[PDB]
């Protein structure tokens, strides 16, 4: 059952996500065909800035489809039995390196492997709901690089407590400054 | 048609500073055009700039501080050695002491004197005072 | 602007900054594909059928849709034509003004408009060999051109 | 003015200005939700149709192509979006 | 609009091309529409109309003769009368025209 | 043969064998490349995609 | 070439010194001598086990490759077993500090064990004058793809 639905062994942590999943699994209704052949790789753990901590889901890519459909409900069902954690689904999404002048011919690299293409992949999937509408890179005087995202104000009540683990995480998972802003 | 977004970049720039204008918008804001301010914002020539994404090449909003004379670029981009980085400074700076000639290098995008620093050289690109 | 004129017109669409869009759209991408298709079988041409699409459906592009372009949708489908339809509608416009020059051969007019038309049928084609899209020694004939667009 | 604020410039100059003009360029047309008078089919319709489409019930005309926006036939109730 | 139609139907449907072949269809009985061109013979064309008038198939006047007829099936070779055994995606025979 | 450059009929000769092998050379790679597709791609794509790419995927391996 | 008229000469096309006994049958029935021409350079398989004999190949032949390897593109195929290769350069004039586009023409001995077409780039090597104007030989042939699978007719 745990196994089942993790596709890893190690650790301890993630399977009591499993166990919360397979416990959450008794709403058949909408279990059938959209819950149940949906499972994850790893879980990620990050220490948020203003005193709590973030869970990272690790999805395979042709799986994200189906989790997009339910995300809104399964997020808040597992932060209600997991206060003081914020959760987020990122897809697992190969890097390649760029290739050198000196370096041997691979197979070449779609554009869909690339760092900043995974890198804006990695923001698109973060702040899941809404819909970025657009994005600027403030670079500051002293020689920083603060990447600024803005967001359709629709649906922001359910990303406003975790706008400061949005940006935990992808500092966590990018080494590069972002901030948030949503028009009104 | 465009055949250097660079020098759009830099005559944007420069007719901004002679109007007294503390900013001006660039399109469309290309990788040179982010790695030449960078060299401006290091020397102080420039305050900060934004980078406006949009799906198409991006825009720039640079903020003008004022103490920027002028920034040209040299086209065609010949290519400069060693002993030839003098010449070009001698002729495009007004002073020995300030302004920079800006070098691409396959150490990278950068002035002349960071060019004599780590013993590189290239091709021109422009030139800040 | 113009290639073949004196105007500066700008008039083109700006396509909205979202790729994946509107979140009112809730037919299938595969109900778009067969769709496409559909419209493929009436004989419309890639520019009609994104058209059609965008009036009587909700498709605002099929790109931002389906996983990829109509054209390629085509190809895929196995019903892409013997030539790109951008310079089909070229040799078809030379094809209408050869026809009116043989009746008006006063038409100096025409004649200028033709050698216009020509030119931009000789660039596109000369890409088209470039990009492999048409074979090599493609030519267009001007004289047995009008049997490939009839 | 040689000081102003060109990354947040006011809602109404953005939308005076031309399409390709803004600071992100976008579409200003849309889409609709038409009522024909006949039934209560939804056809969506683009506001720069250009073309006469047409629902499955009144096959005559939803809109009517013009140089900007189609022109609704008359008798029908539309919303946006 | 009519060119268009031809066009269709020789891409995806059935047909013929010729004199010997349209009477042999329409004395089959298999042809749905037959096209003749303006310079037909006027003998050829009353003896093409009786046959389709004994066979109740549709007769479409094609204005062009038969080298615009030939170009407009995608042939290089004039013909003077096509029938339409089956149209295929086109909608030559639904269509008035 | 009516225009000229067919000096008599030994030069004729030389030219259909000449030209009978290079046809038959393209057309010898031209039917090795379709039966590389159908055999290599379109049979494979009917069989190697359909009965065992879903029993090693993720079906068997999720017990 | 394995095929094509090997013997259709005045004389006896052969390899020298390579003596085919008609005593012993060896399970070949051609003594065929080969070599590797070195410089990094692989022996074609189509020179292993054809039959031509084509004394300037550098490959079965009596010529040695030594001196410069150059690269070029093919614009003539029309001479027998020899061709021409286009070398185009950008020389540099100091006065203007600018290049201007330049090109050489060199004649090229093509061994059978290749086959080029017009616009193939080709590896040449140099030899000892082959004739008047040739002194190279085709050493390595960059024929890949060609990009020409899009260029057929389609269904
Ligand atoms: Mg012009
Ligand atoms: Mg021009
Ligand atoms: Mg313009």
């Amino acid at each position: 059952p745990q196994a089942k639905i993790l596709s890893q062994a190690p650790t301890e942590l993630e399977l009591q996500v499993a166990q919360a999943f397979v416990e959450l699994e008794n709403s058949s209704p909408e279990l059938k065909a959209e819950l149940r052949p949906l499972q994850f790789k790893s879980i990620r753990e990050i220490d948020v800035a203003g005193g709590k901590k973030a869970l990272a889901i690790f999805v395979p890519v042709p799986s994200l489809a189906g989790f997009h459909k339910v995300q809104t409900k399964l997020t808040r069902e597992l932060e209600k039995k997991f206060q003081d954690r914020h959760v987020i689904f990122l897809a697992e999404r190969r890097i390649l390196p760029k290739p050198s002048r000196t370096s041997r011919q691979v197979q070449k690299r779609p554009r869909s492997r690339t760092l900043t293409a995974v890198h804006d992949k990695i923001l698109e999937d973060l702040v899941f709901p809404t819909e970025i509408v657009g994005k600027r890179v403030r670079y500051l005087v002293g020689g920083n690089k603060i990447q600024k995202v803005l967001l359709d104000s629709k649906d922001v009540q359910q990303i406003d407590y975790k706008l400061e683990s949005f940006q935990a995480v992808y500092n966590k998972l990018t080494g590069k400054q972002i901030v948030f802003e949503i028009p009104s | 048609t465009r055949s250097s977004v660079l020098a759009d970049a830099l005559n944007a720039i420069n007719n901004a500073e002679k109007t007294g204008k503390r900013q001006v918008l660039i399109r469309p804001s290309s990788k040179v055009i982010i790695k030449f301010l960078q060299v401006m914002q290091k020397h102080g020539y420039i305050g900060e700039f934004e980078y406006i994404d949009d799906h198409r090449s991006g825009k720039i909003v640079v903020q003008l501080n004022g103490r920027l004379n002028k920034c040209g670029v040299i086209s065609p981009r010949f290519n400069v050695k060693i002993g030839d980085i003098e010449k070009w400074t001698a002729n495009l700076l007004p002073a020995r002491q300030f302004g920079y000639v800006i070098l691409t290098t396959s150490a990278g995008i950068m002035d002349h004197e960071e060019a004599r620093r780590k013993h590189v050289s290239g091709k021109i690109l422009g030139f800040v005072y | 602007g113009r290639m073949h004129s004196a105007g500066k017109g700008i008039s083109s669409s700006a396509i909205p900054y979202s790729r994946n869009a509107p979140a009112w759209f809730k037919l299938s991408s595969e109900s778009v594909i067969e769709q496409i298709v559909k419209y493929a079988r009436k004989g419309l041409t890639p520019s009609q059928i994104g058209v059609l699409l965008r009036d009587a459906h909700g498709v605002t592009q099929a790109r931002v849709i389906t996983g990829n372009k109509i054209m390629r949708i085509l190809k895929s489908n196995g019903l892409a034509p013997e030539i790109p339809e951008d310079l089909y509608y070229l040799i078809k416009k030379a094809v209408s003004v050869r026809k009116h020059l043989e009746r008006n051969r006063k038409d100096k007019d025409a004649k200028f408009r033709l050698i216009l038309i020509e030119s931009r049928i000789h660039r596109l084609a000369r890409y088209y060999r470039t990009v492999a899209v048409l074979p090599p020694n493609w030519k267009y004939e001007s004289a047995t051109a009008s049997a490939l667009v009839n | 003015v040689l000081v102003q604020d060109l990354l947040h410039p006011t809602a109404a100059s953005e939308a005076r200005k031309h399409k390709l003009k803004t600071l992100v360029q976008g579409p200003r047309s849309y889409f609709l939700d038409v009522k024909c008078p006949g039934c209560l089919n939804i056809t969506t319709v683009f506001s720069h149709a250009q073309t006469a489409v047409t629902c499955e019930s009144c096959s005559t005309i939803l809109c009517t192509p013009t140089g900007g926006k189609a022109k609704l036939s008359e008798g029908t109730s539309f919303r946006r979006k | 609009s009519i060119n268009q139609k031809l066009a269709l139907v020789i891409k995806s449907g059935k047909y013929t091309l010729g004199y010997k072949s349209t009477v042999k269809s329409l004395r089959q009985g298999k042809s749905k529409l037959i096209i003749i061109a303006a310079n037909t013979p006027v003998l050829r064309k009353s003896e093409l109309e009786y046959y389709a008038m004994l066979s109740k198939t549709k007769v479409y006047y094609f204005q062009g003769g038969n080298n615009e007829l030939g170009t407009a099936v995608g042939k290089l070779f004039r013909v003077g009368v096509v029938s339409i055994l089956e149209a295929g995606d086109s909608d030559i025979l639904t269509t008035l025209a | 043969s009516k225009g000229n450059a067919f000096k008599h009929k030994r030069a004729l000769v030389e030219h259909i064998i000449q030209a009978k092998a290079d046809a038959q050379r393209e057309k010898a790679l031209n039917e090795e490349a379709e039966a590389r597709r159908l055999k290599n791609r379109a049979a494979r794509d009917r069989r190697a995609q359909r009965v065992a790419e879903k029993r090693d995927a993720l079906l068997k391996e999720d017990a | 070439s394995t095929e094509l008229t090997v013997q259709s000469e005045r004389a006896f096309q052969k390899q020298p010194h390579i003596f085919n006994n008609p005593k012993v049958k060896t399970s070949k029935r051609t003594k065929r001598w080969y070599k590797n021409a070195g410089l990094g350079f692989k022996t074609p398989k189509t020179a292993i086990e054809g039959s031509y004999i084509d004394k300037k190949c550098p490959f079965t032949g009596l010529v040695s490759i030594r001196g410069k390897i150059l690269t070029g593109t093919v614009v003539s195929t029309k001479m027998h077993r020899t061709i021409v290769i286009r070398r185009a350069y950008l020389h540099y004039i100091p006065k203007y500090n600018r290049y201007e586009k330049r090109h050489k023409n060199v004649p090229v001995h093509v061994s059978p064990a290749f086959r080029v077409q017009v616009g193939d780039i080709v590896t040449v090597g140099q030899c000892r004058p082959i004739s008047k104007t040739v002194r190279f030989n085709v050493v390595k042939v960059s024929a890949a793809a060609g990009k020409a699978n899009k260029q057929f007719a389609k269904f």
